[PDB]
RNA sequence: GCAGAGGUUCUAGCUACACCCUCUAUAAAAAACUAAGGACCACACGA
């Protein structure tokens, strides 16, 4: 079903793509993973730990 | 001399202030 | 060697362009791409709001009867306009609004020099038939991104997080040429996305001359 | 409550007893706590540390460098212009933290090098930056975890940290001869993706005239990281009394191991980049490195490795 | 600036007496007015001993003399 | 909201107190970011004391863990709400949708 | 608005003439990598240098082949020779001559001037020739080229390091000069081959970057 | 500057960790300045 819906964009359905470095400017090699997850932040802020 | 300051380090803005007097006592002008 | 010139500037849509540069040798394609475009989402003189004044507004977090939503989202709202000054380094935007109806960036009462270039940006909802939002925009030019909190005084005076960054989306592509008659030549095409506060054409140049001034360092003119 | 109420011997008995809760090990002065981070340009004999924490550890020092300086007339003169955080303040936090070791301590220091020295380096920020390969010493991770810096102060204080304490120093581990501040992860995973091979890869067969030419061909991109080919190499053995010898001849190898050459010291020999180089390797490696050269051509091997693991893992795009 | 002591205890086998010595020196060097034989590159007297050391002009038993004849004309001072 | 979820946040949202749910159906006849009123139906109020719905968004508050417990209107003037509807985003609440 | 933090050379270590490295403490965030990977890129892929791209030995046409009374396999000789550093005139292409016998290496000083030809490096060896009887001898091709040309793209077929330079890194750490932000810290560890400076050919990449952006500059 | 008091400020300022001057029984020509207290049990959470 992740592989159809890939597909349905212009995404391919690998699920990773070829990302070129920000720096250097060519593209990495063995193309990595990249998508949209969903990531919180935890209330363990390193302003209260001083 | 004992009046109460921020915290050192932590800043922001006062949103809102809220006083509580007990009765008997005269409410400055701010309450 | 070839030097690249302003072959074309493909103004796709009214925010994003598609600027080309013709004559490039082997290297010379990727490595002036590469540094056009850290050049461009690095340093770019843009022109984003800095600080906003309510009529009747304490402070940041304070609501005012009629508006849609809370002053914060009205001030995060305001960084997202795109505005332009052409002479003065720094104008007050007035914004004065009234009745029922969402407030875009068009109503913003405008000088001779400042212009917004999204006018449909909406800003805030007004939904009481008596309510009225005054709000003074102060609107600054700067380069990069500086937070509110790391700058530098009534306690009306609000401050919104600069975003001085015209550029968003900087994309270059190399490809062949299709010069007259040779080989070894690569157009570089940039796909840079702007909000529409800079021309492509002049943010390209004005980067070119930033890396070219940096190159400066060791290297006479 | 309805609780025992502490009496004579509770004090003195168990954990909260006045034995090992302030006598064994007591709270102490100077000290200050923060998330970790990594800050992979540091080296292992120095540390990241945030200016907040630096300027809140040394205030006595810098009380003492603004009297003798003449800044301020006063202790509490110059008490004030530590609050007030004046530019001249930082500048003299500066001088203070030249030499000065710090003591990072995380919380389960469970065996001796838990706590070690460190030279600090003043950050902008709030969390202590750790040094990467420090990191399997201390059994840190960086989810969350935070680590305790203390500031000795006497000169043999310092001193002593700075000659045994310091990571320089802790490079095998108490337990065993085996060093403990191998590639552990990120690294080493770099350079095993950089010392292998493919059957065909672009610019593979061409004969090379150093590792020199090796970084000139991948950095330029006309030949892959991992290709097969002849290189000329300068080994160097000290099989003589001491005396390094040079061997030079053409070995088989990768354009990704003759990358590695460049960073070894001139002592290690070319048998031990020519394999996978996993974590054993890597490890078998730093030890011969350690047990041959010495100690700082294995400080200074070591921040290479970690510098050319880690540039060639994003490099490499392992995802 | 230093980075490791290795040089310094190879000089000095012991990794303890050298923390010794070399805090002596510091003490010289900030309580009284020695000026320290090897020049300074902005350098603390922590790690200024420990470059005295590494030269191999400064261990316990030069410290151990120099300190002994300092006294001796502390003595000869009012003969 | 996030793009991969479960489907329970909604039902996590609406469960607990962060949100203001509507009690009652109906059309918004004022929205506010400190109020918002709700004019219910004809068939969904009593024949005595129905009148039309008030909410009182609770603005940025002080929480026991020291954060916003901030609810924002999730609808404009006019639209139309059914019995149990999301009608304020509570803090890490989007559309109705757990957004943590 | 236009304003820039330009970098002042602050200490440039001068190591033996190959090798040098050059650092700036001011410059910009961010602009350290721009101007390292620009600077690397633009002086490893393209630079207008002389080096050997084909031999041809006179009793050998196929590579898999050696003379008698030289150890060193001709694959062996012609790695030498790639690493020849040679600066030439205007003349864009030269045949270099080695005609020489008997017991003894082969250093780069005997190769014939042919011309006002300079070899930077006279004691570079190229073979070791063992027997009194052997000789050596054969002819070397030299092209102004401008970067690196492999003999996989293309008689005996050596690969073209026309570049004078051998190895770039830069490593960008953070310097704040005064009280601002962690700007970036170029520095430029450089190796040439000895044709020319390696301060010289890092301003030579820099001329060639500034005059690729000559329409660029607003007048 | 070591035991006290006075001084131009601002009740009081004698080194109290503490900041300037005077002398041993007498009070003012003088600008930078000021404060030295504070446990246990439970809960939840992080590594
Ligand atoms: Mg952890």
């Amino acid at each position: 079903e992740i592989k159809e819906l890939l597909k349905l964009g212009d995404l391919p359905t690998s699920g990773q793509i070829r990302l070129y470095d920000g720096r250097t400017g060519e593209q990495f090699e063995r193309p990595v993973t990249v998508g949209y997850m969903y990531m919180l932040k935890l209330n363990h802020l390193v302003d209260d730990k001083m | 001399d004992s009046s109460l300051r921020v915290p050192n380090g932590v800043s922001g803005t006062v949103i809102d202030v809220q006083v509580f007097t007990r009765d008997g006592v005269e409410k400055d002008k701010r309450a | 060697f070839l030097k690249p010139r302003l072959v074309d500037i493909e103004q796709v849509s009214s925010t994003h362009a598609k600027v080309t540069l013709e004559p490039l040798e082997r290297g010379f394609g990727h490595t002036l791409g590469n540094a056009l475009r850290r050049i461009l989402l690095s340093s770019m003189p843009g022109c984003a709001v800095t600080e906003v004044e309510i009529d009747g507004v304490l402070h940041e977090y304070s609501t005012k009867e009629g508006v849609q939503e809370d002053i914060l989202e009205i001030l995060l709202n305001l960084k997202g306009l795109a505005v332009r000054v052409q002479g003065k380094d720094e104008v007050i935007l007035t914004l004065n609004k009234s009745g029922i109806g969402p407030v875009t960036a068009a109503d913003i009462t405008h000088d001779g020099d400042v212009e917004i270039v999204k006018p449909q940006h909406v800003i805030c909802h007004l939904t009481d038939e008596n309510a009225s939002i005054s709000m003074r925009i102060k609107v600054q030019r700067g380069r990069g991104y500086v937070p509110a909190s790391t700058r530098i005084r009534p306690i009306g005076r609000l401050l919104v997080d600069a975003c001085y960054s015209p550029v968003e989306r900087i994309a270059y592509n190399v490809e062949a040429a299709r010069v007259e008659q040779r080989t070894d030549l690569d157009k570089l095409v940039i796909e840079m996305e702007t909000n529409g506060t800079i021309d492509p054409e002049e943010a390209i140049r004005r980067a070119a001359t930033i890396l070219a001034e940096q190159l400066e360092a060791f290297v006479d003119l | 409550n309805k609780r025992p109420l502490k009496s004579l011997a509770d004090m003195i008995k168990g954990k909260q007893g006045r034995f090992r809760q302030n006598l064994l090990g007591k709270r102490v002065d100077y000290s200050g706590r923060s998330v970790i981070t990594v800050g992979p340009y540091l080296r292992l004999h120095q540390c990241g540390l945030p200016k907040k924490m630096a300027l809140e550890l040394f205030k006595p020092f810098i009380y003492g460098k603004l009297e003798l300086r003449g800044l301020a007339t006063t202790i509490k003169a110059a008490k004030k212009m530590v609050e007030r955080e004046e530019a001249v303040v930082w500048d003299i936090l500066d001088e203070v933290i030249r030499e000065h070791p710090v003591l990072l301590n995380r919380a389960p220091t469970l065996h001796r090098l838990g706590i070690q020295a460190f030279e600090p380096v003043l950050i902008e920020g709030k969390a202590i930056q750790l040094h990467p390969l420090v990191c399997a010493a201390y059994n840190a991770d960086f989810d969350g975890d935070q680590m305790a810096v203390h500031v000795p102060l006497t000169l043999e204080a310092q001193l002593e940290a700075r000659a045994l304490m310091m990571s320089t120093n802790n490079i095998l581990s108490p337990a065993n001869g085996e060093p403990i501040i191998v590639p552990s992860q990120d690294v080493v995973l770099g350079l095993y993706y950089m010392t292998r091979d493919c059957v065909n890869a672009k610019g593979e067969g061409m004969v090379l005239t150093g590792p020199k030419e090796a970084e000139r061909l991948y950095r330029s991109g006309l030949a892959s990281l991992h290709a097969r080919v002849k290189v000329r190499i300068t080994e160097y053995e000290k099989d003589a009394n001491g005396e390094l010898v040079a061997k030079t001849s053409l070995k088989d190898t990768t354009v990704g191991r003759a990358i590695l050459w460049m960073i070894v010291p001139k002592g290690l020999p070319y048998s031990i980049v020519n394999q996978a180089l996993g974590k054993k390797a890597i490890s078998k490696m730093l030890n011969t490195c350690y047990r041959i050269l010495g100690l700082k051509p294995t400080v200074i091997f070591a921040d290479q490795i970690m510098y050319t693991g880690f540039a060639y893992a994003a490099r490499s795009g392992a995802s | 600036a230093r980075v490791t002591v290795q040089d310094a205890v190879e000089k000095i086998g012991n990794r303890f007496d050298l923390v010794l010595v070399a805090a002596r020196r510091a003490r010289q060097m900030q309580v009284g007015g020695k000026d320290p034989l090897v020049p300074e590159e902005n350098d603390k007297t922590t790690v200024i001993a420990l470059r005295e050391i590494e030269e191999g002009l400064i261990n316990n038993q030069i410290l151990d003399v120099r300190e002994r004849q300092e006294q001796q004309e502390q003595e000869a001072a009012e003969l | 909201k996030p793009l991969v979820g479960t489907g329970m946040e909604r039902a996590v949202a609406v469960d607990s107190g962060v949100t203001a749910v509507a009690k009652r159906g109906g059309v918004v006849q004022y929205v506010d970011a400190s109020r918002i009123v709700i004019k219910v139906n004809e068939d969904e109020m009593y024949p005595g004391e129905a009148g039309i719905d008030i909410y009182n968004l609770t603005k940025y508050t002080r929480s026991n863990q020291n954060t916003c417990i901030n609810q924002m209107p999730c609808v404009s003037l006019g639209e139309p709400v059914e019995r149990g509807d999301v009608l304020a985003d509570g803090p890490s609440t989007d559309l109705g949708e757990l957004a943590l």
